[PDB]
């Protein structure tokens, strides 16, 4: 007894608990492997089950995902993916003592704009990979009824843990696609604000080409010569106001 | 990196009598190694209080290497080193043969001895002479042990002995 | 069971449409060939929308895809 | 490139008595090697509860090469090491010869001993003297083991021991 | 730094009979070293007064080191070196077989000697001749000692001998 610990120590001076402790010492020394195996297999099974449930729930209502994540609306006129911009407000850094550096707002290019063939979808961002594991193997078995019951409850705890892991992974994917979409819409708003440069491209046309063996009847080569970037001078900045 | 002396498992698919040693392989079914096969051999103990398969040669798929982590066997779901087999194979055969040879010899000689105090004479004849030669041949053959035999569908546990990389 | 049930029965399979044809001249509701019009949305496997499964038998339980993305939920956990 | 300790099939087509060991060939019937032939031999155990074929002389067609991968045998669809043959070939014959020689010895000596308390005398005579030399000759020739014999219409399963290229 | 001769706890999860020595490993669960485990072996004493495990190959996980601290074993919560197992395993079987073979010999000789002062004679016959061969065989086989066997669920204590780092 550690609560009224002097009285508990006077009680543990009695010889009854001294020999009572040995026969429970073996039970408290021989149980961990069953516990850890139950935890591990519960983790695997719960993770798989919750992942399948999540995929079913995701694919149940796919239409509004395509409604909201229309990249094909945001593809530019020369079939160009717009770049990714990141913004920040109330910047403050402390390098060390006697040194504070502050700023109001800030901007940063994350992904440079590049060519595309097809607009992306949400499935590569958000689909959870599913594979059922059909390999149940038991190393050490719970041999008594109390061991089987605690095996069940540690399986239940592992089920909960796998549920937690699946939920965190799903929210991680949500965060990534939110970051990318916010970057593109921020770029569009800043170009509307005339803060960034428009991307500049050219096309060169070449006539009826090819040798005497094989021919191509035209050759138009398109190359982007100027990536979008911000202007460092603020004189060309136009504001906006609503009603 | 494998730590020196933890416990792994395998499932054995092939049976062998304990008479002629040879390569015997188990299928490592769990752990970091999948598709792994383990060949070794066996030894004949003097007493049947345990029986093991000595394992030495490990083959792991994927990469073409043959590491030499060698280990022993414990019984599945017992964590003991005995082998689940039968050992009462040749108690009764040699026991009954020797005892029948003895009883034959005794029958012929003592029912010859009690003659003073023709078919019964021929009983004495047959017992008195087929007891002795079968008795010496039975004591010649009495030393053959009862073999043990593993089975072709039993798993096993394997406790590590050294490190590998 | 009988695909052309309550009909004339199984006559032959059109492979250009991948469908069986009942003896009464109607397209059946069973397919015969693989190369027909399926409507399936649930898919198995992992390293999906990626480089696929990297073919090397790694010693570690972490399995990576060929495009470099790491799929720990396809992998085992620590 | 063959993994260490995996199981392949072969079919044994010709039979041989286990008295003269020799090169015995099988045709490997499954796996990456097709049309391949293999010679090896056996060994005679003291107790005949299993019988194996050592198999090393491997010939593969396509190119004239002869690899020497050595491996042992298991019974396919049985996964045990015994030979499916007869083992009681020469027990009862020598048993009967010894016991008959004994009965002769006993007849002559005991029914001469019972003389105190023509044809019967000559029966005593004949069995008395033809028991002895036949009995010592029966113990002379008693030592021949019971032969086993592999069969010409049962295949075998070959489990690998080492790697080849 | 470990004090020269302190007490540690080790977890025994696998059993072995005291017939063939082998690398038997326990797992230290206390102290500064976590996840550490230690293999060793046992010895067969002449008398069954106690049975102990010697431990040599010590491994600390994480990093690739394998120290060789030698130690002995004590029974937990007894602070003694005995093993909790059985010791009356093979007294009674050999005692009964030997005394039965004796009683057969005695029955034949004394109940033949009491003949002067058919089926009863055959009883004398059977005991008379099957006593002696079993008597010499039992005197041959009496020499096997009683085996002990440790358990797969009782850990033990370890007292140190040398220093490591």
């Amino acid at each position: 007894g550690d609560t009224g610990s002097l009285a508990g120590l006077q009680a543990m001076a009695d010889s009854k608990y001294t020999r009572a402790q040995k026969k429970q010492k073996m039970g408290k020394i021989r149980e961990m492997a069953l516990k850890e195996t139950a935890l591990s297999v519960g983790a695997q099974a719960g993770l798989a089950w919750r992942a399948k449930i999540i995929d079913e729930q995701l694919n149940k209502q796919a239409r509004n995902l395509d409604a909201i994540y229309d990249f094909n609306s945001l593809v530019l006129e020369h079939n160009i993916l717009p770049p990714v911009l990141l913004e920040g407000r109330n910047t403050l850094n402390l390098a060390d003592a006697q040194s504070i550096r502050i700023s109001d707002r800030t901007y940063k290019v994350a992904k440079q704009a590049h060519f595309i063939t097809t607009p992306p979808t949400w499935r590569q961002y958000l689909w959870m990979d599913y594979v059922k594991p059909e390999a149940p193997n038991v190393t050490l078995l719970p041999k008594t009824k109390a061991e089987k019951e605690i095996w069940c409850i540690y399986t239940e705890r592992g089920w909960k843990n796998g549920i937690d892991q699946a939920n965190t992974i799903l929210e991680e994917n949500i965060a990534r696609i939110k970051e990318d979409f916010g970057g593109m819409i921020l770029y569009r708003k800043l170009l509307a604000m005339n803060m960034v440069s428009p991307p500049y491209v050219s096309h060169t046309d070449l006539g009826v080409t090819g040798d005497g063996s094989e021919i191509h009847i035209d050759d138009r080569v398109l190359r982007i010569t100027a990536l979008p970037e911000l202007n460092v001078n603020s004189a060309e900045w136009r504001a906006a106001v609503a009603k | 990196i494998i730590k020196t002396g933890d416990i792994m498992f395998a499932v054995l698919d092939t049976s062998v009598n304990s008479d002629e040693p040879g390569p015997i392989l188990a299928t490592i079914v769990t752990g970091k190694l999948k598709g792994s096969k383990l060949i070794g051999s066996f030894n004949l103990p003097s007493n049947a209080d345990k029986m093991v398969i000595t394992f030495n040669t490990m083959s792991i798929p994927g990469a073409e290497k043959t590491i030499s982590i060698s280990a022993y066997a414990i019984d599945p779901n017992t964590a003991r080193t005995a082998l689940a087999s039968r050992t009462n194979h040749h108690y009764l055969m040699r026991y009954g043969s020797l005892f029948a040879s003895s009883f034959l010899q005794g029958f012929g000689n003592a029912f010859q001895s009690a003659n003073t105090t023709s078919t019964l004479e021929n009983a004495v004849i047959g017992l008195a002479t087929v007891g002795k030669a079968w008795s010496q041949q039975a004591q010649q053959l009495f030393n053959t042990p009862t073999t043990v035999e593993v089975y072709s569908g039993t798993g096993l546990g394997i406790l590590f002995t050294q490190d590998v990389t | 069971d009988g695909c052309c049930s309550k009909m004339g029965g199984i006559n032959y399979c059109d492979s250009s449409a991948g469908r069986l044809v009942c003896n009464n001249g109607f397209y059946s509701t069973c397919y015969c060939t693989r190369h027909a019009v399926m409507d399936l949305q649930f898919l198995m496997g992992c390293c999906l929308w990626h480089g696929g499964v990297y073919p090397q038998l790694n010693s570690s339980g972490l399995v990576v895809c060929n495009d470099g993305y790491v799929s720990e939920e396809c992998s085992l956990q620590k």
